[PDB]
RNA sequence: GGAUUUUUGGAGCAGGGAGCCACGCAUCGACCUGGUAUUGCAGUACCUCCAGGAACGGUGC
């Protein structure tokens, strides 16, 4: 089916590097290396949150347009819907 | 494909290498594998004179001189 | 120095433009005023509104005016809103702000360059417009918020408050679920909840994927209200539900049962016989532990109550289309969102080949030798180059005349011997 | 790829880029290879310990960089 | 000619003789800094020469701002606080402006990072002891007017001033 | 020697880092136009001095007028129009 | 030598005692049984050099491309 | 290919094959292997059986895994031995 | 232009003694006399020696076939 | 013969996988591609030093993987037929 | 369809101790005090020398 990556397409997507970085952004395309286009993106150091209640979010940093490279992703959950827009 | 790198052609230019590296010195060649031929090369300083340098460990160059 | 009164008469003179401002726009359509103080009227119950007929008729005394699209009511509540920022800011710097020798001490030096030909007419002027951008009518922004755009604040699907996009979150819920049971329409019937979000919730309180989930969506409706309505003061909104939060719980869990007494939002989720107990349970090692590590949460989960009982009407709006859109065929849904887009893109205010040279015979490598031993990329070109000024040039000063015998010459030497033959 | 088809749309714009290492590298891109390949021009240079420099001319391989950020005014390829 | 995002975004942008990301606003004739979010703090220096601005303020969180040249222009105060919006500012020239009085300068003690201060040609500086004055309230200043601030000077103005 | 975009300077303090040297003559030498480039170099040979270039003439002319024997950094520094043209400048004529 | 390549110079080795580096640090000595176009490295008898000195005796062993710094004759 | 298989290097991973003989691999993750080869490739992915892997942390341990396939980029060395015997 | 391949068949034909940076490792360098070299860049080198820079102390090594992998780059030693 | 053929077969399996970068995950075979990019569901990932995360989904690049762990029950004689 | 720019890996491993404060070894760099030389028309790894200071920065183990 090819589906797999095309499914997820324009979702919220949850992406791990490889030094172990948290990229989100709204996964828009792909291609054979995994090159990835992810629009709205902010980047994640310490934690992902589940509800931690001192606090979810150190050090977040706004990126915006992102084109990542393959060769550095780890792998991919989803985030969460499409934004309508 | 070639590297575009014929703008870069008898310029000195500054090389980023891996392992924290860096040398300079004038551009004198390439492959399609950005292998590099550098000229009158300085570890960074010591001078080494012409050598080769593998694509593969090439982080980053920057031009000396106006391109 | 700088005379103070100078400085606060000029603040009292701007906040007065402002205020001028923002009363000519709430003066063209009063809709501007009236949208936001309705919806002030459902937080701050004391606010006191005007006749409904004015609202309908949308007039403000005597003349009824025309009634405008909702991108441009949204727009001029920002540019609203950014007015009643720089005029807070005015009104603080005034806060913290507020002889004959020395009369004629000045008067001298303002004889200073006497030379100076200048038409001075820009202090009231640039500012009367600096709050009232095209050359005459094109664009209804002031020069002062003349970068503002609203589509970089709002999606498409939110159409400027008319709709809260929730497809996002019924995608990120059903990654919570682990399931696919969830259609969207059974997800917004799930928001519905928000004492039953209390009491009979979508999943446990305590699960992580949840309270996570809550999180995001909680933020997402806060921001998407205070989006849509500018006009209301961000901060007194934000006080009035945190003091809400403190003092509603403390007493009883401001949540009481005939039955079971006193339930704990939240951080422990049980109930209480007497108020009581209820207080000593509230010094407990358990309760310090929950309220201590499900805090932000707990707060957060009440906040999206709060807010979404805030928008009830947006809710309905879009749950509607939802089943609108769902009822649909694949044309009517194709125009709608057409529509959807047109309304989100749209002006807040109306008005060589070598197959070819090849065939010609050029760019093709050739070379005379008389001349500079030159190179010519056409043999066309060649006769061009004999009939020519620096070919003749070569022949005549070589001592070769010109003209048509030589024509055929390439090298220089054999048309030297060929002119010997000449003479 | 549909991304380098998008990477090469940013040609002529400001663009971000960090290394495998970690360096930040922002200014003009002026030409974008297929292999990732960048050539950019004056540059602003942010080091892993916190310091800036000041760069004219340079060009990243495209093996050794990370990622690019690129400005918002191409997210407007939605076909895919 | 006010100080716009319009203006700032037509403006000559590009990398000085010291190697730094620069936006010139030269002769522009303004008379009021602001607007400068549109700059969207990509530049170490900014180059507000012959202008007529009067209050060195109004300035956004500009966080890679390191120099800031504001030659023959009519400065005649100071901001309060400009740490809060100007942290790293290490370089600032104010050539040939009004400032008259020491207690005027007294707002740059507050700039933590200043190295590089240019005060010449303003009235302040024939007063008694401006130089004294400077290098005790901005400490942190290690150029002052293009010229070393030395031990000695230090020493003597922590007696005076003590 | 004729009024030229660059300005030759000599007779500075040699103690000062180039790095520093270069970023107080462009501060100093902007209150008169804007400086296109500045060299100077620390060699035996060129120590002490450096080449101040600016976009227009007139502010190399009155730059060297009015900052003739200025105190720099304790010495006073002695200004005069370049020999030749700036490479920057010719390339920027042609 | 008139040029003498590496895959010649592999191939005589082969039938012989060498010594291969590993990136690792690790060595290796043995009698190379065979290589491949991959320059894969196959050993009998093989015997580990950790730190330059004997660590273990370990007979018949692949090594992987990928690991090889160098090999040695010995 | 199969002769490469069958008489190169790769030929101790057909042997073992073959005869279900045990084999030690020395891996990457500064873990070793020791099992029988189901299956293998030009990579040296492979499928093993009876697996005892072992490590150290000083303190050795171990654990048994019945059924895995193990990457083959993260081979360093394979050894055939008087193991299995 | 000279082509990096083409250098090192002058190299070759020289019989410069080379020293080679190894990729990841600074700490130690390669030396020796190309005899011959492979589309990989692989390199037969002749009478090579390990060189530890921080020890400044050398292994001898003879005949070594080094892969490419491990190229950073090539330099010539008058040596 | 080529080995990922046999891991596509693995849809609807339950396994362990070890991450080169130390990471644990256990869940459902959704899709093994021809590069060993590995797709899951019912997801229970446990980074190293970390206590397990549970994803509905998670979406593996290939090269990433060290080895999966393969259910006991797993009749291998009968995927490496062909 | 495992040989330099992606998917058959260059990865792997090493930090507590002493009473909020302070830290082993090697290499390189500005760097800071004094004093001292040099007056020279350029396009730059770097740039006088002499003595003293480093509770300085970076990399590796």
């Amino acid at each position: 089916k090819s589906s797999k990556m095309l499914q997820h397409i324009d979702y919220r997507m949850r992406c791990i590097l490889q030094d172990g970085r948290i990229f989100i952004g709204t996964f828009k395309a792909f291609d054979k290396h995994m090159n990835l286009i992810l629009c709205d993106c902010d980047e994640f150091r310490k934690i992902k949150p589940k509800n931690s209640k001192q606090a979810e979010r150190e050090e977040k940093r706004v990126l915006g347009l992102v084109l990542l490279r393959g060769e550095n992703l780890v792998s991919m959950t989803v985030e969460g819907p499409p934004p309508k827009d | 494909h070639p590297p575009e790198l014929k703008k870069f052609m008898d310029k000195k230019l500054s090389l980023k290498l891996n392992g924290g590296r860096h040398v300079q010195g004038i551009l004198r060649g390439f492959d399609p594998f950005m292998n590099l031929v550098i000229d009158e090369c300085v570890e960074m300083q010591n001078n080494i004179g012409m050598v080769v340098i593998r694509g593969n460990s090439i982080i980053m160059l920057e031009a000396l001189e106006r391109v | 120095m700088e005379t103070i009164l100078e400085q606060q008469r000029r603040y009292h003179e701007e906040k007065e433009r402002l205020m001028d401002v923002m009363a000519k726009e709430m003066l063209t359509k009063k809709s501007t005023l009236r949208d936001q103080i309705n919806s002030d009227h459902r937080t701050r119950a004391m606010q006191d509104r005007y006749m409904e007929v004015s609202g309908n008729l949308r007039d403000l005394y005597d003349d009824k005016d025309g009634l405008r699209k909702e991108e441009l009511n949204a727009i001029s509540g920002p540019n609203e809103f950014a007015e009643f920022y720089n005029r807070l800011k005015q009104i603080k710097e005034f806060h913290r702000k507020h002889f004959e020798e020395l009369l004629k001490a000045r008067e001298n030096p303002s004889e200073e360059a006497q030379n100076l030909v200048e038409f001075t007419d820009e202090e009231g002027y640039g500012r009367y417009l600096d709050l009232h951008y095209i050359n005459l009518k094109a664009s209804e922004k002031l020069d002062y918020i003349t970068y503002l755009s609203i589509f970089d604040q709002l999606f498409d699907i939110p159409k400027e408050r008319k709709n809260a996009e929730y497809k996002r979150y019924l995608e990120m819920l059903l990654e919570y679920l682990q399931d696919y049971t969830d259609r969207v329409k059974p997800l917004q019937d799930q928001n519905e909840l928000f004492e039953k979000k209390w009491e009979n919730g979508t999943f446990p309180g305590w699960p992580k994927e949840t309270s996570s989930a809550l999180t995001h969506a909680g933020a997402h409706l806060d921001l998407s209200a205070f989006s849509s309505w500018e006009e209301l003061a961000s901060l007194g909104l934000d006080r009035l539900k945190s003091a809400l939060l403190a003092l509603g719980l403390k007493c009883g869990g401001t949540l009481e049962e005939r039955a079971q007494r006193l339930f704990s939002t939240k951080g422990k989720s049980l109930e209480s016989l007497d108020t009581s107990l209820f207080a000593k349970n509230p010094k407990s090692k358990g309760t310090k532990r929950d309220t201590e590590r499900n805090k932000d949460i707990a707060f957060l989960e009440a906040q999206i109550y709060e807010y979404v009982e805030i928008l009830g009407e947006q809710r309905h709006l879009t749950h509607e289309n939802v089943q609108r859109k769902q009822a649909r065929t694949g044309e009517e849904r194709e125009e709608e969102e057409e529509e959807q887009i047109s309304e989100s893109e749209s002006e807040d205010e109306e008005n060589i080949p070598y197959w070819l040279y090849k065939l010609h015979g050029l760019n093709i490598n050739y070379n005379c030798e008389i001349c500079g031993n030159y190179t010519y990329r056409g043999p066309k070109a060649f006769q061009r180059h004999f009939a020519e000024w620096r070919h003749a040039h070569g022949m005549r000063c070589l001592g070769i005349p010109n003209t048509a015998h030589f024509a055929n010459v390439t090298q220089i030497e054999d048309a030297v011997s060929l002119w010997a033959k000449l003479k | 790829g549909v991304p380098i088809k998008v990477l090469h749309e940013a040609e002529g714009h400001i663009v971000t880029c960090e290394t495998n290492t970690g360096e930040v590298y922002r200014g003009k891109l002026i030409e974008a290879e297929d292999n990732m390949n960048c050539q950019m021009s004056n540059i602003t240079v942010t080091y892993r310990d916190g310091r800036v420099a000041q760069l004219e001319q340079v060009y990243i391989r495209g093996s050794k960089i990370r990622f690019l950020i690129l400005p918002d005014m191409l997210k407007n390829m939605l076909k895919s | 000619v006010k100080l716009t995002a319009e203006l700032i975004e037509q403006a000559a942008q590009y990398t000085n003789a010291v190697r730094d990301r620069e936006l010139d606003l030269r002769g522009y004739k303004i008379p009021v800094i602001e607007n400068l979010g549109a700059t969207l703090d990509q530049f170490d220096a900014i180059d507000f020469s012959d202008n007529e601005i009067r209050k060195l303020d109004g300035f956004p969180l500009l966080r890679r701002l390191k120099t800031l040249l504001v030659n023959n222009n009519r400065i005649c105060r100071i901001g309060e606080g400009l740490d809060q919006a100007l942290p790293c500012l290490t370089e600032l020239i104010l050539t040939n402006n009004s400032l008259v009085e020491l207690g005027d300068l007294d707002p740059l003690a507050s700039l933590k990072s200043l190295t590089y201060l240019s005060i010449l040609r303003n009235p302040v500086t024939n007063k008694k002891h401006y130089r004294l004055y400077v290098i005790y309230k901005v400490p942190q200043v290690r150029v002052l007017d293009f010229q070393k601030v030395k031990l000695k000077e230090r020493q003597e103005a922590e007696k005076m001033f003590k | 020697i004729r009024p030229n975009h660059t300005i030759y300077i000599n007779n500075m303090n040699d103690k000062i880092k180039k790095e520093e040297l270069k970023r107080s003559l462009y501060a100093l030498f902007s209150q008169f136009g804007h400086v296109v480039d500045i060299v100077a170099l620390k060699t035996m040979k060129m120590r002490g001095q450096a080449f101040v270039i600016f976009k227009e003439l007139g502010s190399s002319t009155n730059a060297l007028r009015q900052l003739q024997g200025f105190p720099f950094y304790g010495k006073p520094m002695r200004i005069q129009y370049a020999k030749t043209d700036s490479d920057i400048i010719s390339k920027m004529r042609g | 030598s008139l040029p003498l390549n590496p895959k010649p110079f592999l191939n005589g080795l082969t039938g012989k005692p060498v010594m291969v580096k590993l990136k690792w640090g690790m060595e290796y000595k043995g009698y190379l049984v065979s290589v491949d176009g991959y320059m894969n490295m196959q050993l009998a008898n093989t015997e580990e050099y950790i730190d330059g000195a004997l660590s273990g005796h370990l007979g018949e062993v692949l090594i992987r491309c990928n690991n090889v710094l160098y090999i040695r004759g010995v | 290919e199969e002769e490469e298989f069958n008489t190169g290097p790769l030929s101790v991973l057909t042997q073992s094959v073959k005869n279900n003989t045990q084999v030690l691999i020395n891996c990457r993750n500064n873990k070793k292997l020791l099992g029988r080869v189901k299956a293998f490739d030009r990579h040296c992915n492979m499928v093993l059986e009876n697996v005892k892997e072992m490590w150290t942390e000083p303190v050795n341990k171990d654990r048994y895994i019945s059924k895995m396939f193990l990457r083959g980029d993260s081979v360093i060395v394979v050894l055939r031995n008087p193991l299995i015997a | 232009m000279v082509q990096p391949i083409n250098l090192i068949f002058r190299y070759l034909q020289n019989r410069s003694r080379i020293q080679v940076w190894l990729y990841e490792q600074v700490n130690m360098r390669i030396e020796g006399c190309i005899i011959g070299f492979d589309e990989y860049m692989n390199l037969v080198l002749d009478d090579a020696e390990e060189i530890h820079s921080k020890t400044k102390s050398r292994k001898q090594l003879g005949r070594i076939m080094l892969k490419g992998d491990n190229i950073t780059l090539l330099q010539s030693v008058s040596n | 013969m080529k080995l990922v053929r046999f891991l596509m077969k693995l849809s609807h399996e339950t396994v362990t996988i070890e991450l080169k970068n130390g990471t644990q995950v256990h869940g459902t075979i959704t899709g093994v591609d021809v590069s060993m990019n590995t797709h899951l569901k019912a997801v229970k990932m446990t980074l190293k030093n970390r206590e397990p995360v549970q994803l509905e989904t998670l979406s593996i690049r290939g090269n990433n993987i060290r080895y999966f762990i393969l259910p006991d029950s797993l009749p291998l004689d009968t995927l490496l037929v062909d």
